[PDB]
C-alpha cells in the first residue's frame, strides 16, 4: 500500500492521480525540505539491478544514475550493491523476511475430544485402578472357577450382600468414579465457554524441526537468494529442504504464494517481506497471519543520486519524521487503519454457541 | 430417609460439579499479555519506564492512540511505577510475580532474558523502529568506508552471527528458553491423583477389613 | 454391552450438562451498550450521524 | 547539555577530537546525525515489554 492508483484516479491529475504510505511520505519530505515534485511511475516497473552482462541499472535505481529523476521515494531496500552507485538516507521502515500460514482455524473430532479433557494419563490409571478393584474383589469371593469369577468382577466393574470387606471397596470406587465423572463434566464446560483455539508455533526453527507443514519463498528474488547464500544453522537446513522438495515449494509470485496457504488448509507456509506480509494480514477474507520475528534485518530508504543537494536534508527529514512517531503514524494508517481484517478485535469479540456432532462421534464408535 | 439422603446428595454432587466448572472456565479465561495495546486495556497488571530516558521521554512526546494512555496511567501511577536503573527495573518484576511490567530496550531485554534465573521474557514486537551505528567525526576519512563495511558485514550475515554469539549461544539458556516453549496447556493429574490415594487407601483398609473380619469369624 | 452403553451414555449426558452450562455463561457475557465508549470498544453494531 | 551546550559521552569525545571513530550501542539520532556521521545500522531495536 505504498503507491496505489486512486479510486477516481480517471478523473485526477498530477500527485492527485496516486495515494499510499509512500505517497504521502513524499509531501512530508518535501514539506521539511522545502520544493514542489511530481510523482512519477518508475518505466521498466522495477526496483533497482544491475544485469550482469550489459552492466546498466534498471528502475528506480536505474533512473536516478542515469539523471531521469531526482529523488526516488518507494520502498527501495537499502543494499551494498545499491549504496554505492546511490545514496541512501537513514531508514524510514526496519523490516525482514516473516513467516506466513493460514488461519489460525480449528476443526475436528476424533473421539479424541473425549480423551482430551480427561488426559490420556488419566484414563490409563483410572483402567489400572479399574482392573486393580476387579481383582481385589476377585480374592474376596478350581482354575475355571476363578475365570469366572473373574469375569463377574470385572461385571461389577464396568459400572452401574453385606460383605463389610468388599463392601466399602464399592463404595470407595464409587466415590472415586463419582469425582472423575464430576471433573470431567466440569472441565467439558469450561471448554465449551472460552473454547480457544491456539495452532503452531512461531519460529523459523519450528519449520525446520518438522515436515508435516510444507514452506517455501518466490522462486526469484532475495529472499530465495538469502536462504542459499546463509551460512546460519537453522536456515540452511530450510534451504536443503527447499532446494529439494517436491513437487515445487516456490511459486511464481507472490499472490500465488498466497494463494497456496490459503488453499492447503494449513499444510504449506510461505516465506516472504514482513512488510508485504502485515499487509496481507489485513485483508479480506483475512485468512493469514504472520508468526514469529523476522529472520534478519533490512530496511527501506529514500534514494537519491550520488552528491546529490538533496541528500543530506532528505536524510535528517527522514529522521525527523521518525522522531515525531510521523512515520509509524503513516504506517498505522494504511496498514491497520485502512485495513479491513482484525486479530485483537476477534478475540475481544465474547460471541458464540452451538453443539455439533464430532465430539460425541467418537463415543459412538 | 433414602429418598430425601438422596435428593441431598444430589443437589452436593450438583453444587460440586457446578463450583468446580467455574475455577475451570475461568481458568481457561485467563489470557497473558502479547501486545502494548494490552496494557492500556487492562489495569491489574502495573507497567513503567526507567525514571529517565529516551524510553520515558518517548511516551511522554508519543501522539500516538495507545502509546498515549500508557503515558497517562504512568505519569500519575501511585506508587512510582518509574525506577531509578535498570537493574530495579528488572528486579521489581522478578518480585512482583507478574504485577509489574517493565519497559525498555529490546536489545538489552533479550539479554537479560538469558540470564539466571531465567525468569524474565520479551513479549510483542517493538513499539518503534530505532538502531545502533557506527559514528564517525563529521566529514572523516573512514565515513564512507566504515558505512560499506556495515552494509558488508550485514549481508555476510555477519552482523546476525555476532549477536547471536553473545545473546543466544553465549547461554546458558540455552533452558529457560526451551521450557518457556509453552508446550503444556491443559488440565491435570494432580488434583485427579488425590483421588487415587484415597481409592487405593480404602481398598487397603477393606483388605485388612477381610482378614479381620476372617479372625473375627474364627473366634465366634 | 450394558457397561459400554452405560459407558457411553455418561458422556453424553456429562456433555450435555457441561454445554447446557455453556450456554447461560455465554448467555451472561453478552453486554449491552451503556455509553458511548461501548460503541467504540465494539464493531459489530454500526453507527453514524446525520 | 542545553546551558553550556557541550556535548558528553562518546559523541563529545568525537566533536573534539579525542577519539577517530566510535564503535558502540550508539542510538543514531536527529540531535547527533546534525553534529557527527552515522552509518548504517548495525543492529535495528525498539521498545520492548
Ligand atoms: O528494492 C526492492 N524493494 C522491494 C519491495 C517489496 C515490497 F515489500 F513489496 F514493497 C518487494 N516485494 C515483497 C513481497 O513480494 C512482492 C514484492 C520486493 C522488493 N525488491 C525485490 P527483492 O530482490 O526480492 O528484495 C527490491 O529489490
Ligand atoms: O545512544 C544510546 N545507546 C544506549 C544503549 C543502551 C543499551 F541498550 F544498553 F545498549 C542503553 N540502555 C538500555 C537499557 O538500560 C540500560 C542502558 C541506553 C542507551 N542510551 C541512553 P537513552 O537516552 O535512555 O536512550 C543512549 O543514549
Amino acid at each position: 500500500p505504498y503507491v496505489m492508483m486512486k479510486k477516481n484516479h480517471e478523473m485526477l491529475e498530477g500527485n492527485e492521480r496516486y495515494e499510499g504510505y509512500c505517497v504521502d511520505l513524499a509531501a512530508e519530505i518535501a514539506k521539511h525540505c522545502g520544493f514542489k515534485y511530481k510523482l512519477t511511475i518508475v518505466g521498466d516497473g522495477k526496483y533497482g539491478a544491475r544485469d550482469a552482462d550489459t552492466k546498466i541499472w534498471n528502475g528506480m535505481v536505474g533512473e536516478l544514475v542515469y539523471g531521469k529523476a531526482d529523488i526516488a521515494i518507494a520502498p527501495l531496500t537499502i543494499t551494498l550493491v545499491r549504496e554505492e552507485v546511490i545514496d541512501f538516507s537513514k531508514p524510514f521502515m526496519s523490516l525482514g523476511i516473516s513467516i506466513m500460514i493460514k488461519k489460525p482455524q480449528k476443526s475436528k473430532p476424533g473421539v479424541f475430544s473425549f480423551l482430551d479433557p480427561l488426559a490420556y494419563e488419566i484414563w490409563m490409571c483410572i483402567v489400572f485402578a479399574y482392573i486393580g478393584v476387579s481383582v481385589v474383589l476377585f480374592l474376596v469371593s478350581t482354575n475355571e472357577f476363578g475365570i469366572f469369577n473373574s469375569l463377574w468382577f470385572s461385571l461389577g466393574a464396568f459400572m452401574q450382600p453385606r460383605s463389610l470387606s468388599g463392601r466399602i471397596v464399592g463404595g470407595v470406587w464409587w466415590f472415586f468414579t463419582l469425582i472423575i465423572i464430576s471433573s470431567y463434566t466440569a472441565n467439558l464446560a469450561a471448554f465449551l465457554t472460552v473454547e480457544r483455539m491456539v495452532s503452531p508455533i512461531e519460529s523459523a526453527e519450528d519449520l525446520s524441526k518438522q515436515t508435516e507443514i510444507a514452506y517455501g519463498t518466490l522462486d526469484s528474488g532475495s529472499t530465495k537468494e538469502f536462504f542459499r547464500r546463509s551460512k546460519i544453522a537453522v536456515f540452511d537446513k530450510m534451504w536443503t529442504y527447499m532446494r529439494s522438495a517436491e513437487p515445487s515449494v516456490f511459486v511464481r509470485t507472490t499472490a500465488e504464494g498466497v494463494a497456496r496457504v490459503r488453499k492447503s488448509k494449513g499444510k504449506y507456509a510461505y516465506l516472504l517481506e514482513s512488510t508485504m506480509n502485515e499487509y496481507i494480514e489485513q485483508r479480506k477474507p483475512c485468512d493469514t497471519m504472520k508468526v514469529g520475528g523476522n529472520l534478519d534485518s533490512k530496511g527501506y530508504g529514500i534514494a537519491t543520486p550520488k552528491g546529490s543537494s538533496l541528500g543530506t536534508p532528505v536524510n535528517l527529514a527522514v529522521l525527523k519524521l521518525s522522531e515525531q512517531g510521523l512515520l509509524d503514524k503513516l504506517k498505522n494508517k494504511w496498514w491497520y487503519d485502512k485495513g479491513e481484517c482484525g486479530a485483537k478485535d476477534s478475540g475481544s469479540k465474547e460471541k458464540t454457541s452451538a453443539l455439533s456432532l464430532s465430539n460425541v462421534a467418537g463415543v459412538f464408535y | 430417609v433414602g429418598g430425601v439422603w438422596w435428593f441431598f446428595t444430589l443437589i452436593i454432587i450438583s453444587s460440586y460439579t457446578a463450583n468446580l466448572a467455574a475455577f475451570l472456565t475461568v481458568e481457561r479465561m485467563v489470557s497473558p499479555i502479547e501486545s502494548a495495546e494490552d496494557l492500556s486495556k487492562q489495569t491489574e497488571i502495573a507497567y513503567g519506564t526507567l525514571d529517565s530516558g529516551s524510553t520515558k521521554e518517548f511516551f511522554r512526546r508519543s501522539k500516538i492512540a495507545v502509546f498515549d494512555k500508557m503515558w497517562t496511567y504512568m505519569r500519575s501511577a501511585e506508587p512510582s511505577v518509574f525506577v531509578r536503573t535498570t537493574a530495579e527495573g528488572v528486579a521489581r518484576v522478578r518480585k512482583s510475580k507478574g504485577k509489574y511490567a517493565y519497559l525498555l530496550e529490546s536489545t538489552m531485554n533479550e539479554y537479560i532474558e538469558q540470564r539466571k534465573p531465567c525468569d524474565t521474557m520479551k513479549v510483542g514486537g517493538n513499539l518503534d523502529s530505532k538502531g545502533y551505528g557506527i559514528a564517525t567525526p563529521k566529514g572523516s576519512s573512514l565515513g564512507t568506508p566504515v558505512n560499506l563495511a556495515v552494509l558488508k558485514l550485514s549481508e555476510q550475515g555477519l552482523l546476525d552471527k555476532l549477536k547471536n554469539k553473545w545473546w543466544y549461544d553465549k547461554g546458558e539458556c540455552g533452558a529457560k528458553d526451551s521450557g518457556s516453549k509453552e508446550k503444556t496447556s491443559a488440565l491435570s493429574l494432580s488434583n485427579v491423583a488425590g483421588v487415587f490415594y484415597i481409592l487405593v487407601g480404602g481398598l487397603g483398609l477393606a483388605m485388612l477389613v477381610a482378614l479381620i473380619e476372617f479372625c473375627y469369624k474364627s473366634r465366634a
